[PDB]
């Protein structure tokens, strides 16, 4: 038995802060329900980066 | 510093006009946008004009331009002729028409 | 120091077709077909600059003396590539 | 009687110049008329002249600091002629039009000093 | 059918006023100087007693040679003294004030106040936001000097309407009015309304009619009747609507089966051995139509499509050889260059190069005579559908030119939707400025202390508690529109209150009577003569309903 999370919308804020290691980046997310605002890990940042992912990107 | 023509993106002077302009003795007062425009109308018809003469001169499969591709291209467009349907040419000839009965 | 549209019109050329080249009897042709042009519209802008109780010549005058002298095809070319030099000049900021 | 109830109107809405609803002292002032275009002009040479008068303070609200700012999301491109959502520009006049039959039954052959009322609605002339 | 459209019937009973008995020269009076209406009446009321357009004519009669003068609903009685109407207003200001001191002495009549000396009442009025200095000076200048007012008190109106549905004069909220000539938003805190975070728009009902003006003369440049502006402000009135979403609306507003149900159209108002072989072959063909028609008919419909496809490529041709630009001519210019530069057959090719403008017409009127002989001989044995421009003009019905009815008709298409989403994208309308949301979301999400992904309590307070108002807030739709985009861009579970009132242009009279009937908080605004006399015309009043000061 698994279950399933998802987190989707576009960017409106992408704000990470260091200590040059990243401590926790704040994300954005928006929909045409509402919006809402995430932490996030490092790793999902690294992620995050690899994609090419600016602001207003889905 | 840099000149008005490459201000305005053209390559035919901007100065030059304004001075022949200004002692021409058309008027006393004389705007800023008179010779951009009075320019940029001259680098169309020159531009124009050399295109044609360009295509008339690579159609006698030749190298230069001879008056009579000029001659060519001015009397094989149509509203180039009407604009120049009163001055008479230099070493140009006469494009070539013979009359539909006087072939038998 | 005897002036003359030889340079202008050379490189104007040179844009279009690089391996042609222009007899002096041509480049005469072209000198004496600019300046007769240039006579002709600013004698037209000057008329009508002498029409309106007018004593100053602007791009309003010209342009409508383009639009007189010139057939159609020609004539809003020639003001859609006027307007367009005069628009980059304007707006140099 | 179009001619006589006007004037029957007109007789019932007396206003003389020794005014009823009005004050002993009319001094009846004569002044420019001053239209909208140099009121702005007269306010803001006023708050210019007051703002370097302290420069030799700060505004808190007045005229131009209500304006709204331009906005920071990309404008939407409509066509010119009908409306709709525009897709291609023309090269001579800077119109936008829909499709081509758009282009070539109104762009392509209109009169020459159209397209700049086509481009006053949107205030790109 | 296409409804008839015209002027506004005309008023048939004049204004009438008020008995003098029942004034008092105690009660205060509210005048709501609009620039579209006036709005007048007593303190006592609920609602107020003169409502007539901001508007005055200098009659001149031939024959009695006296100048009249009419304000108002007076106004409202013949076409010649309609159509010369002025008003005192140009844009947001006022520019002439003889005209003003003339409309201000017609509803003091109106009211039936006998003065002395002047008005004895005090007086509540209404003022554009972050006015022009020369505006409250001569403001002051007519009111303490031609009229000898004992109060004035200045405010702006939808902070009178915000006043009038939250009578506590402590709440927080949103105020958005849809005015006349511009649109305001104004965030209030604790009742006070923070003018150093309003904003305005340069966009109204006037500058809408305007651009429906506009269009409908860029769309029929040949239309024969001349149409006024109060038939524009009624096609404005009536036909006109807030789209759910723009974005995908104009995507779909000119099929065939969305024109079926909104599209409106608009009628203006107005008041031997040759001839032998022929009849041989005649009745050849004659007895192969009544022995084959099947075959006969299958034949001349393919010489009929045969000579179709031939003027098709013959009309290509010369379409062709009017490009210069093109292969062809470039080709006539190789042959005739080559005619000209280095036998009867090339004899036949000169002759062959030859100009035919008018050989071609005559060639193309006999296809044509053998094309209708054609369709001819297959009767004896293009879609406007597909054009978006036909159905742009005259919608999904089929056109006839000659109807003198379909000369004068007016189609409402794309229109309907188009002229009320200016105040959303002001671009369009050529003002550069951010439109209704974008204010809306840049005051709520990134001032008062709220960083953009959580909402102070004054934000929230703010969000629960969005007013609409102006005049301007007739058209439907809107209130669902702006609702719709706030909770497109606000946190999920945020509450989301929107007010609008059954008539948005009588609640700022409203908030003046609630105002003055509100005894205690009346006295931090009024303005007394000694106060005017002391520190001059240069004086602001700060209170929680009007202006402040320019400066810090």
């Amino acid at each position: 038995k698994e279950t399933k999370e998802v987190y989707e919308g576009e960017v409106t804020e992408l704000t990470p802060e260091d200590a040059k290691t990243i401590s926790h980046v704040i994300v954005g997310l928006k929909s045409a329900k509402g919006t809402k605002t995430l932490r996030l890990d490092p790793t999902i940042y690294e992620s995050i980066q690899r994609e090419k992912v600016s602001i207003g990107d889905v | 510093s840099q000149s008005r023509s490459a201000k305005a993106g053209l390559t035919f002077p901007v100065g030059r006009v304004h001075r022949l302009l200004r002692r021409g003795n058309y008027a006393q007062r004389i705007g800023s946008g008179a010779p951009v425009y009075l320019t940029a109308v001259l680098e169309y018809l020159a531009a124009e004009i050399l295109e044609l003469a360009g295509n008339a001169a690579r159609d006698n499969k030749k190298t230069r331009i001879i008056p009579r591709h000029l001659q060519l291209a001015i009397r094989n467009d149509d509203e180039l002729n009407k604009l120049l349907g009163n001055v008479t040419i230099a070493q140009g000839g006469v494009l070539p028409n013979i009359h539909q009965n006087l072939l038998p | 120091r005897k002036e003359t549209y030889s340079s202008y019109i050379y490189k104007v050329l040179k844009q279009t077709h690089p391996d042609t080249g222009i007899s002096q009897k041509s480049m005469s042709i072209l000198n004496s077909f600019v300046n007769d042009i240039f006579e002709r519209i600013a004698t037209e802008a000057s008329k009508l600059a002498a029409y309106n109780k007018k004593s100053t010549i602007s791009a309003r005058e010209i342009q409508t003396a383009v639009r007189l002298i010139l057939p159609g095809e020609l004539a809003k070319h020639a003001v859609s590539e006027g307007t367009r030099a005069v628009t980059k000049y304007s707006s140099s900021t | 009687e179009r001619l006589l109830f006007l004037r029957s109107v007109g007789e019932r809405n007396e206003i003389g110049f020794p005014s009823r609803f009005k004050s002993a002292h009319y001094k009846k002032p004569t002044r420019r008329h001053k239209s909208a275009r140099q009121l702005i002009s007269d306010e803001n040479k006023r708050i210019n002249a007051l703002l370097t008068k302290a420069n030799k303070l700060v505004p808190k609200a007045t005229y131009f600091s209500v304006e709204a700012p331009p906005s920071i999301r990309p404008a939407k491109k409509y066509c010119d002629v009908t409306g709709l959502k525009g897709f291609y520009k023309s090269p001579t006049n800077n119109i936008r039009y829909h499709n081509a039959e758009i282009y070539q039954l109104i762009v392509k052959p209109m009169a020459p000093g159209v397209d700049q009322e086509y481009l006053k609605l949107r205030g790109a002339n | 059918k296409a409804v008839v459209i015209d002027d506004p019937p005309l008023r048939q009973t004049p204004e009438p006023f008020d008995e003098q008995s029942a004034y008092n020269p105690q009660s205060p009076i509210a005048i709501d100087f609009g620039s579209s209406k006036l709005r007048a009446g007593f303190v006592n009321h609920a609602t107020p007693t003169h409502i007539f357009p901001n508007a005055l004519t200098k009659f001149r009669d031939r024959k009695l040679n006296k100048n009249f003068t009419f304000v108002g609903n007076d106004t409202l009685l013949d076409q010649a003294v309609r159509s010369q109407s002025r008003s005192p207003f140009d844009g947001p200001f006022v520019t002439n004030w003889n005209l003003t001191e003339e409309i201000l002495d017609y509803t003091f009549h109106h009211l039936g106040v006998v003065p002395d000396n002047g008005i004895p009442n005090p007086i509540l009025l209404t003022e554009r936001l972050a006015t022009v200095q020369s505006q409250r000076t001569n403001w002051y200048q007519i009111l303490f000097e031609t009229y000898n007012v004992p109060g004035v008190t200045f405010g702006i109106d939808s902070l009178f309407s915000f006043y009038n549905y939250n009578p506590s004069g402590n709440k927080t909220g949103l105020v958005i009015s849809c005015g006349h000539e511009d649109t305001n938003v104004i965030p209030v805190v604790d009742g006070a309304g923070i003018l150093t975070d309003a904003k305005r728009i340069n966009w109204g009902g006037h500058q809408a009619v305007d651009y429906l003006n506009d269009l409908m003369a860029l769309k029929y440049p040949y239309f024969p009747t001349k149409m006024s502006y109060l038939q524009y402000e009624t096609m404005y009135k009536d036909y006109c609507y807030v789209s759910r979403n723009y974005d995908e609306d104009i995507e779909k507003i000119l099929t065939l089966e969305n024109l079926d149900t909104n599209d409106v159209v608009v009628e203006a108002p107005f008041t031997e051995r040759v001839a032998k072989e022929e009849e041989e072959k005649k009745l050849k063909e004659q007895q192969w139509r009544e022995t084959d028609l099947n075959g006969w008919i299958k034949d001349k419909r393919l010489k009929l499509n045969k000579l179709i496809k031939r003027r098709k490529e013959k009309l290509k041709l010369r379409d062709e050889m009017k490009d210069r630009k093109s292969q062809v001519s470039q080709n006539r210019m190789k042959n005739l260059a080559s005619l000209a530069e280095d036998n009867d057959e090339d004899w036949l090719i000169y002759t062959d190069i030859t100009q035919n403008p008018e050989a071609f017409e005559e060639a193309l009127e006999y296809e044509y005579k053998d094309i209708v002989e054609l369709e001819r001989l297959l009767l004896e044995h293009y879609d406007w559908r597909n054009s978006i421009l036909h159905l742009f003009l005259r919608g999904p019905r089929p056109h006839d030119s000659e109807n003198i009815h379909e000369q004068h008709q007016m189609h409402l298409n794309v229109e309907r939707i188009r002229v009320p989403e200016v105040i959303f994208q002001p671009t369009m309308g050529g003002q550069d400025q951010a439109g209704i949301c974008e204010l809306s979301e840049t005051i709520l999400l990134k001032k008062f202390g709220s960083q953009p992904g959580k909402l102070s309590q004054t934000s929230i307070d703010m969000v629960n508690n969005v007013l609409i108002t102006g005049g301007n807030a007739k058209v439907p739709g809107l209130k669902e529109r702006i609702v719709k985009e706030f909770t497109g861009f606000l946190p999920t579970g945020t509450n989301i209150t929107v007010n609008m009132s059954s008539d948005p242009s009588l609640d700022a009279w409203k908030g003046m009577a609630a105002l003055a009937r509100n005894e205690e908080q009346y006295r931090k605004t009024v303005i007394s003569k000694k106060e005017y006399e002391e520190y001059g015309p240069e004086y602001i009043k700060e209170h929680k309903l009007g202006n402040t000061k320019y400066f810090e």
